[PDB]
């Protein structure tokens, strides 16, 4: 999920766009 | 713009950063 995605490893702002409503 | 470790609260101010008036959903494992 975003927390493997992004705090395990690294992720972009584009991907964290991913989770907007 | 960059990529980047978030975890904790850093990865939720983000996500409101980058959601603003949208909202979002913060849904860890
Ligand atoms: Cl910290
Ligand atoms: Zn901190």
């Amino acid at each position: 999920g975003i927390v493997e995605q992004c705090c395990t490893s690294i992720c972009s702002l584009y991907q964290l766009e991913n989770y907007c409503n | 713009f960059v990529n980047q470790h978030l975890c904790g609260s850093h990865l939720v101010e983000a996500l409101y950063l980058v959601c603003g008036e949208r909202g979002f959903f913060y849904t860890p494992k």
